[PDB]
């Protein structure tokens, strides 16, 4: 097993597929043999050669394992570094590159767990995917809209609005302030509120705050449905009416669906937003999954120009180099390896747009410094709690978020430290804010 | 006290009963004058019979009326081919369908 | 919290959706806490009450816990029962249940892990989904085999084949008594094998099979694809050049995608293999995932007539009962509360027809009178290195396979225990089958 | 040393395995009555057994627990047919299936 | 091109008359006034095709001669039960009815009253055939 | 007739399609047995088991009268009450469901008049079918009426 499908003499080509598999292995087996069994069971499956294995040119259709590292900070872990050829996979199928990796390697009786850390994707395989239908300079032109990040919502209660009432919340959302709201993850089209009605109302709203503001507006509406020719009709139907964006659960709907919606959306001139329900049930293991940041390569190839990426304030100050490298991976066209941020290899994009960073889950009018000081301009921040839970309603909390968005953003700017401070310039703002006063009030 | 069902290629209307003599032809032929039809001989191969058009034995004996003469031309008919079916119809003008169909000779 | 949703009274509607949460929590947080912040997060995912809250049905759009069990054998977690109305849902969306279960309770800070065990799918929401798009009885009627297990293989190497190649491995394999081959999952269409000539070689080599064998021949062409366009018009191209079955990667694929072309396969007489890609990732950790049982039953109710269920023979004497207890969800039409085989629910499934199984990996001619008694004749056997590794060939190891499961199915008929006379069953066929002996002769 | 694979036509369930004599058919009879299935001949042309509808000998024999009846019927088949493949099925209703089935005689 | 009509055996001697008017309007060409059996107006159909007569429900060899006076060869005879029913199968139950009808018209085209005679032509036929005979004896 | 497909004792499931009959049987006829030929003529039509009936779980396909009411008012009618497995009826399909209710019972020559008073569609049957477009509530958010 050993001397046939790991090379540590072996140089990767710069068309190769490298893969980083952190390898729990069971106490006494050897790490070189569990980097080959990896490697082989990723791309070839077994060991025994039969006779049809000499029909082919062995040497050449085989994943191979170059490098062993020892993990710091974990004596019972190693690092797996595998090359994969680029003639081993279709071209532009994220579906077919990622069951490759991941079919059986993950089910290996021989290690206790086995987590996915990083996989470089070269600039010849790059080249042929989709990617993101329009991109964050592209989707900007378009929104007009330049110079702060973006603010969304998401509508709640996840259950029970009508159409109207739906309508009704998101229209008060948009008006008062917010680029963007965002349908839920559930609600694509159920007995209280079916999907037609849902995107007739909601354009009607989105249009209605867009006439009363003068700034373009969206609504993420939902396009994730139980069968490919239901989600074409509703991605359909939104442009129909004039819906600018749209939504799809990238990892429940699937990865040949999203691809598919993504290549529409890049045909029809629709902004995709990208949801990433289920997201936890992979990459939350330490020891067993595939992590976020392949993920994220995985979304940006198949396309998608918005993509949640978790809001960075909510961990602690040493735990938050992970998320900026895929952050990272997510939005800069090169993004050179980095061991303390978790980037494991040199991942160029080329022209490749960047996607839209989408901060959400917990965060407010208090976390709004450190969120711009983070993210930067090219982002989307969304305020589900922070606006819908306003005492003067939904207007009143986008006003509110808005205006601390806009003093954030001009006070770094000035060259201020922001985040330093972030009480002064939310107080100086509120100064002339009664609705931003109140929100600091209530999220005190 | 049960037997079995013996399978053999079935030629439609009086296919199921034994082959029929000269009289029963004659009540046929007779038959179909009275009903006014046009009685009329066609003939073709044994692996052919399933065709909708079989050779045509001279012409339909229109406004005949000697059963004897129409089962003398059948046996004609049956003289010049031997090996082929042969089957006797019976032309309805005012329907454009068939009064009688049957096969008189069975093939070989 | 506590008081809002979760209701130790309630007594759950027949129509109601019910899910089995292993909840590893954080020392010290409450049990009672932790099970309505999954049904809570699984179904609203906020406690604060806004004022769209009160527009709504609170009461009846929520999901509520009713019942909290100790875990066997596991101090540290506890099985939580939640009850789910079935409006809350898409009729017919295996996507909108599954996103609705586990969008966002997996990455709940204050449990340590979070397992879904088992999921009730009552009858009136079983009704609405199409199922398997012909079933067991069904395919065995169009195949017209009855009386034992089917016999299949995978084609191997997963690499390097041309379709000639491949084909010249796939006729030899079907002539020599497999029912059906299978096309691995990595192979769609790549540069060395494009699928329209993988199409058309196999089946040519199926039609000649047939013809040479007298057997109706079939092999999984896999029809998974980068976009469900892409998909359809393969699948379109096997029903053109008579392909009898397809195959698909239901979890890489993705479920709408999977639900797409079981409806395809349906409506045009097709029968589905379903390959499990990805599942270890997913259901391997005993404390954080979701269950393949409930996999399974998300499977069979998207549409598939094969399923991958596990070799069952893999696992030790004592850890045999939850694959059965799948095998038993997947196969049978009421499968009866059974905690020692992990079924945690009454699941009544109506008149959905049933889905083979199948068992790969590992297997050969000794293991194969265990493989008879466990799975019975409504399954299916796959062969890959048990063929291919025969030293007379694909033809020789396929004739071997055949004669053994013939001669374990009449030892099973005349009512002996194949499991213990399976050595003497095995030798007296092989008194006539020399490719049979040889076979024990290589796997002993 | 190894050996050359002799191709011939096969017949699906038990057909790898030596033909079958009157104890084995007899223990499959007795093996389809204890699973509850009714017994059911049927014979077609060796050219014509690929045939998804085989000529059905009488009727399938529903609560039928003479196993000896069954191997007498399965010979009376094979008496009126000599020249066809004689098939033995065993009807699974709850299933609306075959739970066995296998060709007695394999046809000449 | 089908359409069911009734059995009209179904009926007792006196109450057949509209059935048979109805099935004169499925059939014919042009149906004069006729109120004994129900038409009331003359109704011209001009070159519009008739459409075949289906007879169906509860009837078997014994009401065939009957049948077959009553509707003549423009006509189709179902025989669901007659033909299931038959203790030999479907096969045979076909057999008897087809041999029952080739019967019966034969006997129809050489000028007997086949009603009157029934039972005679019935069992001349079954002379000749077994599965005739045996449904018959079945269904008597 | 009697005992085959009219059970007392039947205690009708959730998703049974439940039917209630009026009927005003031809005097002296027996109330259980009109019941029992609502039940088959609107099920499986005959009684007369043949060959292919054995083919087939006769115990599950077929309609049974489970109670018999009178009539307040008429003593020459009674209720009969008739449960149908769901499996009897395509999926949302509310053409087949009436063919199968109504195709044949009330040409039934030994009842005087037959009425089909209510008919019980299980929440699983109802489930499938597409139901109203819009409804009431969507119709009044669309028309701005209230």
């Amino acid at each position: 097993y050993r001397q046939t499908y790991w090379m540590p003499e072996y140089t990767p080509l710069d068309s190769d597929i490298l893969a980083c598999f952190k390898i729990t292995p069971q106490p006494g087996v050897d790490r070189e043999e569990a980097a080959a069994a990896v490697a082989a069971e990723s791309s070839t499956g077994t060991w025994t050669t039969v006779w049809t294995d000499l029909l082919t040119d062995m040497d050449y259709y085989k994943g191979r394992a170059y490098r062993i590292e020892d993990v710091p900070g974990d004596d019972a872990a190693f690092y797996a570094f595998i090359a994969y050829p680029i003639d081993l996979f279709e071209e532009g199928s994220v579906v077919n590159v990622f069951t490759s990796l991941v079919g059986n390697v993950f089910g290996f009786k021989a290690v206790r767990g086995l987590r996915l850390e990083d996989v470089r994707f070269p600039l010849a395989y790059v080249k042929t995917c989709g990617g993101p239908p329009h991109g964050i300079q592209v989707e900007r032109d378009k929104m007009n809209k330049y110079g702060r990040p973006l603010l969304g919502c998401t509508i709640k209660p996840k259950l029970g609005l009508s159409a109207k009432n739906y309508g009704r919340a998101v229209y008060e959302c948009l008006r008062g302030g917010l680029d963007f709201t965002k349908d839920d993850e559930n609600i694509n089209s159920q007995p209280f509120m079916r999907w037609r009605d849902r995107f007739l109302f909601v354009q009607d709203a989105t249009e209605t705050a867009e006439a009363q503001t003068g700034e373009r507006k969206g609504h993420y509406l939902n396009v994730t449905a139980p069968t490919p020719e239901e989600m074409y009709k509703r991605a359909e139907f939104a442009k129909e009416i004039g819906a600018p964006i749209i939504m799809h659960d990238y990892i429940t709907g699937g990865f040949t669906a999203n691809t598919g919606l993504a290549k529409w959306c890049q045909d029809n001139g629709v902004l995709l937003h990208i949801h990433r329900a289920m997201h936890a049930v992979i990459d939350r293991n330490p020891n067993h999954g595939i992590h976020f940041r392949v993920l994220t390569k995985i979304l940006r190839l198949s396309g998608g120009d918005h993509l949640h990426t978790g809001t960075v304030v909510g961990k602690l100050e040493g735990d938050r180099a992970s998320t900026l490298g895929w952050i990272d991976l997510l939005r800069e066209s090169f993004i050179p390896e980095d061991r303390s941020r978790g980037i494991f290899f040199d991942q160029d994009w080329g022209s490749m747009p960047g996607v839209f960073a989408v901060a959400s889950g917990g965060i407010h009018v208090w976390h709004m410094p450190a969120l711009v000081n983070i993210f930067g301009d090219d982002s989307v921040l969304q305020f589900g709690g922070g606006t819908l839970g306003h005492p003067w309603g939904n207007a009143a909390g986008a006003a509110a978020n808005r205006v601390a968005l806009e003093a954030c953003v001009e006070a770094r700017n000035q060259g201020r430290d922001i985040e330093k401070e972030g009480k002064e310039i939310l107080t100086a703002a509120a100064q002339h804010s009664p609705e931003l006063k109140i929100a600091m009030e209530t999220w005190k | 006290e049960m037997q079995d069902y013996k399978q053999s290629l079935k030629y439609e209307t009086f296919s199921y009963l034994p082959p029929m003599n000269a009289e029963r032809i004659r009540a046929q032929i007779k038959y179909a004058i009275a009903q006014g039809w046009s009685p009329g001989i066609e003939h073709v191969e044994v692996k052919n019979s399933m065709n909708q058009y079989w050779y045509m034995w001279k012409l339909p004996f229109f406004g005949e009326q000697n059963v004897d003469n129409v089962l003398a031309e059948i046996e004609a008919c049956r003289s010049a081919y031997p090996t082929h079916q042969v089957k006797l119809v019976a032309y309805d003008n005012y329907a454009q369908s068939l009064g009688l169909a049957f096969v008189v000779y069975r093939g070989n």
